């Protein structure tokens, strides 16, 4: 019984880990592509000078 | 169907299977007890010597003592009466029929591959029979080729690297730094609460106190801190007699003379350091695996937080741009046993085996031409 | 404090000094060391062996930039191809760069790049691939005098014996409307069933073969023969001024290698004298007997 | 043996007045100077590459003479007006010249559009404009160079006549423009398109020649026409990148400059050129069910003699020999009392 | 015994899509940081007057 | 095998 | 980097025989075949060069079949007779294949002052040989 | 490297840097240039 519920702990814990990785990794692609955006158009804005 | 066996040694454990198998089928402690008290009993049973489970029961009558020590073997005869244990009491099996397969430490003196090989053709007339580093088999429990390993065992620590399949000679780092010790340091330090522990038996009790309440501080100021203001990091043992005894502080303080070796005066580095300096020695291209690839082996290395504190201070001593991670199976205590189950079943290891015939024109050197 | 050195270069051999030092820089084998495991051993050996060819390829000056692509098919399972991806030179490629994709270009292993595949350029191959199962190596090339022949009315003349070993040569008209599926239907029959050699209208050469050195063997004789019937026919302007052989009647005429292993045998020991050290495995991996 | 030059020493040198886009533009025409010379096409300078600066204030970049192309650094490059006087100099110790300026000049004051300039020497060039015919469509290539103006060249661009004559027959929407027995000249909004058409009129020009060499006669060539089916080259390069969202979109020239430019840059050429895709190499992932996953992502004074300590148990082991008496200290209290 | 041998095996399924969120986070990070570094460069080409 | 091969 | 490869090796050798100036004349045969390499007008294996070893008993010297012209050297050539027939082989682990050489043998029992042969296949004199003017 | 890695067609032009490496052309040193005129000199250079 102390086993299993060792293994149960272990469960919880990973299991809320990779949702807060998973939503941390959703914003940084998120956001990364803005920048892409963005040096995008001051490199365009470049060009037309 | 005539298969291989594994029997894997090491101070203070013994293994022993089939080659193929999943599980080992005897697993027992590499002990030898000699009855201390005077014996009046007229009619009952009473033997000579006890060896392996049946001596740890009887531990209040026995003087226990090891035939290996830091991977060394001191008597030979004890080493015999186990050999003997392991192949007709536990597996029940003649060891003239199948091929055995053994392993040892990687460096040791001549004498002993030597010695082991002319006992096992002799005594057992072992047909044919094959010696093995022990953390090389551990990589390949793990299954990769490739990486840095680090054996950690009640007799000896070490780290190999081995890069596809070769384990470089000049980078092994052997540091004498075992369980066995961390238990005698856990007494010394146990001497200063009022719990006092003197004979052997009660070096198996402490040794299965360090086993249960143990385990490896993150921080080792922060957690002195907390320790002596707070009264939450207290566990209670309860001894085999009745008594009660409260770990308390030490809990933390016997596993990190692993890290430290000043407590115990040992001149020699930490274990993260020697991982460190053993990746030093090999060539920079191979680096990147090296730190890319590295698994925990041997029981020492199952106190609870070993792998986040191993990969601070290896991190701590690594280049910024360098990435490290830390492996660590949960059967890191039986993977070398496991490696020698592989490395018997495949299809060209049967003429990897050492012939019996060769043996007689070759002599008790022919493992070093052969392994 | 120093860069990787660049071999000194001719006014005319610029480039193949370049292809030269960046391959002495980059091993085109970087797979091996803990990527060993991630591949099998068959996968790998067609990855070493594609890569290998890429660099041989930029170095004989048969490089178009990006425009020309170079495909195996995988043994194992099915329907799984290689391709360089789109955006990076013959130069460069390396065997763990290669991206795996399956049929019609959806791509299945993604590789050791950013880079993603042209599906416009394997068009083509996956018609190939469609129209014949044994054919394993599709190589689709682009000489200088390729497309001078190519624009040719009469085509390839059998005026020399390396386009006599070639056999029946398939013409692709060029219709250049860039329809959607009606060209995978017409290169199909174009090739009919047995063709190694396919010359497009205008466009360039490609060759096809069961294992790759067969192919190179044969794409190198379609290059070596497209110059002798350039110059011959430039020299002639005339039936009258040449002699043509027919092949009908010239055709009379351990276990070894096969078809073409020769070559490519040959010039992987030029690249590994060169300082690739790709790892091609070799039939016989010393030219001289050890001594006694 | 050291061909390696650095291409970008602006910030080594540190003594030019450089403009707002200085920086970009020298590293960008700089590196179309130095795939000219590994090419081949052309090594000793004739004034082949002009760039435009801004258009605001027309400034025009243009090579310094008696400069080989493998020596072309992008700091040693000059700046010069559209009427041919210097406005900055670069750090190179040589006689200035401008001669060959004007005629691209001439291609300045017509159309705004166009901002770089490539004119080619090179012996395939020269033999398909010395030709009777143009570029014949006999050959992809020469698909893909697109619609072109001839014109007659006879040395001179510095009269008002000639230059007039040339902007009148130039027209509004033409790329390349063939100079009769004297070559061809690429116009580009960007640089990465007028590089472009450049290696592509290269390639159509040999592959003319050689059928040409061929055949006798233009007959027997069997070409196809462009204007027939008029096609907009859509469906070209079909992307399934995966760092960025697959897109049909890109420019004339991108797609094949990067990878030139990144070759450039791996030797050790310190170009500024600034990436549109970044590139990263990183190691192959694995699938096999053999992996196992990571865990994680004073006591003593320090001034002391041993030899005061046995003296001193030497001084109470004399007392002990001599065995004198001596009583205890007696306390104050019955100090008092007596 | 049941429900030990249950959550050990569901903490075996779950190890894999935790290293595999973690790698996919590491090569944002390295695309993020070749980013920064073009904006750099970006900015210090159009800050000059 | 090949580790065989040459050696040990 | 492997460096150039020596072209006189058979004092390392020092097994196979000898007949009269054979040490010399050997390497003269190699030392054409690094002369071709240098020409670019042949780089693939084949019968190119072959040498008349002395005017009696009909000994010659050609080169062995897979061997690329930049790695050959003198204790790597083959000795046949007449009829093509092995009879002392070289240096060089190769397959032996004597097919390409019955050419050169018509032209060598025609003419008995002929001692060396040359053959090449580059693009030039094979087109002067495809035309007719010649 | 005594010998620069050979071009498929330009290994001329390699022997041809490679003995520029082994032997200058400029042989005349300051003792050797002993009852030497100076025009000579410069010409020898240039030719
Ligand atoms: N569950 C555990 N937790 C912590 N330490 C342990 C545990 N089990 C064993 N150990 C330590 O490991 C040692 C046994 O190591 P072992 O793997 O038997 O080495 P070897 O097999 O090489 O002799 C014991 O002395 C004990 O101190």
């Amino acid at each position: 019984e102390t086993r299993a519920e060792f293994a149960e702990r272990s469960v919880t814990k990973l299991e809320k880990s990779i949702d807060d990785l998973e939503e941390k990794v959703a914003h940084a692609k998120e956001e990364n592509l803005s920048m892409h955006q963005m040096l995008d158009q001051t490199l365009l804005e470049l060009n037309n000078m | 169907d005539i298969a291989a066996l594994v029997v894997d040694n090491g101070s203070g454990m013994c293994k022993a299977g089939f080659a193929g198998d999943d599980a080992p089928r005897a697993v027992f402690p590499s002990i030898v007890g000699r009855p201390r008290h005077q014996g009046v009993m007229v009619g009952m049973g009473q033997k000579d010597s006890y060896v392996g489970d049946e001596a740890q029961s009887k531990r209040g009558i026995l003087t226990l003592k090891y035939p290996i020590e830091h991977g060394i073997v001191t008597n030979w005869d004890d080493m015999e009466k186990i050999w003997h244990h392991t192949f007709y009491n536990e597996l029940r099996v003649a060891p003239e029929e199948h091929p055995v397969l053994l392993t040892e430490a990687p460096l040791n003196p001549k004498a002993n591959r030597e010695k082991m090989t002319q006992i096992m053709f002799e005594t057992f007339n072992t047909p044919a029979m094959y010696v093995a580093i022990q953390a090389v088999l551990s990589l390949y429990a793990s299954g990769r080729t490739t990486g840095i390993v680090m054996d950690s065992g009640d007799g000896v620590t070490h780290t190999v690297p081995i890069y596809e399949g070769y384990a470089l000679p000049h980078a092994i780092l052997r540091l004498d730094l075992a369980g066995r010790d961390l238990t005698d340091y856990l007494m010394k330090i146990l001497t200063e609460r009022g719990y006092s522990f003197t004979t052997t038996a009660e070096r198996e009790i402490v040794r299965d106190i360090k086993e249960k309440l143990c385990y490896v501080a993150l921080d080792f100021e922060q957690e002195m801190a907390t320790a002596a203001s707070s009264s939450s990091l207290e566990k209670s043992y309860e001894l085999p007699d009745g008594q009660v005894i409260t770990i308390g502080n030490e809990r933390f303080r016997c596993p990190e003379a692993l890290f430290q070796p000043s407590f115990l005066g040992m001149e020699s580095c930490g274990i993260h350091e020697t991982t460190f300096n053993s990746i030093m020695k090999c060539d920079v291209d191979i680096r990147k695996d090296l730190y890319a690839n590295t698994v925990l082996s041997g029981g020492t290395t199952m106190y609870p937080g070993i792998a986040d504190r191993m990969q601070k201070e290896i991190t701590a001593l690594a280049p910024s741009t360098m990435k490290i991670k830390i492996i660590a199976p949960p059967e890191r205590k039986y993977s070398v046993w496991i490696g020698g189950s592989i490395l018997a079943s495949l299809s060209t290891f049967q003429q990897m085996w050492i012939s019996k015939q060769e043996y007689d024109e070759s002599g008790p050197s022919i493992v070093h031409r052969k392994c | 404090t120093n860069v990787p050195n660049v071999y000194p270069a001719a006014p005319q051999g610029g480039m193949a000094a370049l292809n030269m030092s960046l391959g002495m820089v980059t091993p085109v084998n970087d797979l091996r060391g803990s990527d060993s495991i991630a591949y099998d051993k068959g996968e790998k050996l067609l990855r070493c062996k594609l890569a290998a060819l890429y660099r041989l390829a930029d170095l004989f000056g048969w490089s178009h930039l990006i425009y020309n692509h170079i495909t195996t098919r995988v043994s194992s399972e099915q329907e799984h191809f290689l391709i360089v991806p789109f955006g990076l030179l013959y130069s460069e490629v390396t065997a763990s760069s290669l991206v795996k994709i399956n049929l019609q270009g959806d791509v299945v292993d993604r590789g050791s790049t950013n880079l993603g595949v042209n599906q416009a350029g394997f068009t083509l191959h996956s018609a190939v691939y469609a129209a014949r199962p044994d054919v394993k190596c599709v190589v689709h090339i682009h000489t200088p005098a390729g497309a001078a022949v190519s624009a040719m009315k009469c085509g390839l003349l059998p005026i020399s014996p390396e386009a006599l070993s070639l056999g029946e040569v398939a013409y692709h008209d060029y219709h250049g409307i860039l329809v959607d599926e009606e060209e995978k239907v017409l290169i199909q029959k174009n090739l009919g069933p047995k063709s190694k050699v396919l010359i497009l209208r205008n466009h360039g050469l490609v060759s096809v073969g069961e294992s790759v050195e067969e192919a190179f063997y044969y794409i190198h004789n379609l290059v070596v023969a497209c110059e002798i019937q350039v110059r011959t026919l430039a020299s002639a302007g005339g039936p009258d001024n040449l002699v043509l052989l027919d092949p009908g009647k010239y055709k009379a005429k351990p276990p070894a290698w096969q078809i073409g292993e020769q070559e490519f045998e040959a010039l992987m020991r030029m690249l590994d004298n060169l300082g690739y050290r790709t790892g091609y495995p070799y039939r016989y991996p010393a030219l001289r007997e050890k001594s006694k | 043996f050291s061909m390696m030059t650095p291409i970008n020493d602006l910030h080594t040198a540190d003594s030019l007045n450089l403009a707002k886009g200085e920086r970009l533009m020298r590293c960008k025409i700089s590196s179309v100077y130095r795939l000219l010379d590994l090419y081949g096409w052309a090594q000793l300078s004739d004034t082949y590459v002009t760039l435009r600066v801004s258009k605001e204030q027309d400034h025009f970049l243009i090579s310094p003479k008696g400069v080989s192309c493998s020596e072309v650094t992008a700091s040693s490059l000059i700046k010069v007006n559209i009427l041919g006087e210097v406005v900055e100099k670069g750090s190179s110790c040589f006689p200035v010249d401008t001669t060959g300026f004007c005629l691209h000049s001439a291609i300045y004051a017509a159309r705004p559009d166009v901002r770089c300039i490539i004119h080619l020497h090179t012996p395939a060039t020269a033999a398909v404009s010395a030709m009777k015919w143009g570029l014949l469509p006999v050959s992809h290539n020469a698909l893909l160079v697109g619609d072109m103006a001839y014109f007659d060249f006879n040395g001179e661009m510095e009269q008002e006549a000639d230059r007039i004559n040339l902007q009148k027959c130039l027209g509004p929407t033409c790329k390349i423009l063939v100079l009769r027995n004297h070559g061809v000249v690429a116009l580009g909004d960007t640089v990465e398109e007028a590089f472009y058409k450049v290696f592509h009129l290269q390639a159509a020009c040999e592959i003319q020649v050689s059928a040409l060499s061929s055949a006798g006669g233009v007959e027997n060539l069997i070409l196809l026409e462009q204007e027939k089916h008029r096609p907009h080259e859509v469906g070209s390069v079909q992307w399934a990148g995966s760092t960025f969202g697959p897109m049909q979109k890109s420019r004339l020239g991108e797609h094949e400059f990067e990878a030139l430019m990144r070759m450039l840059d791996n030797l050790g050429y310190r170009t500024g050129y600034p990436y549109r895709y970044p590139l990263v190499q990183e190691k192959t992932k694995h699938k096999s069910e053999v992996e196992i996953p990571a865990t994680v992502t004073q006591f003593v004074p320090l001034y002391t003699d041993p030899q005061e300590v046995l003296d001193m148990r030497n001084k109470i082991r004399e007392q002990n020999r001599q065995d004198v008496k001596s009583a205890g200290p007696q306390s104050q209290l019955l100090a008092s009392v007596i | 015994e049941t429900r030990a041998e249950f959550a050990e095996r569901s903490v075996a399924k779950l190890e894999k899509t935790i290293d595999d969120l973690e790698d996919k986070l590491k090569c944002t990070k390295e695309e993020h940081l070749c980013t920064q570094r073009m904006l750099d460069q970006t900015l210090l080409d159009l800050n000059e007057m | 095998q090949e580790q065989f091969k040459k050696g040990k």
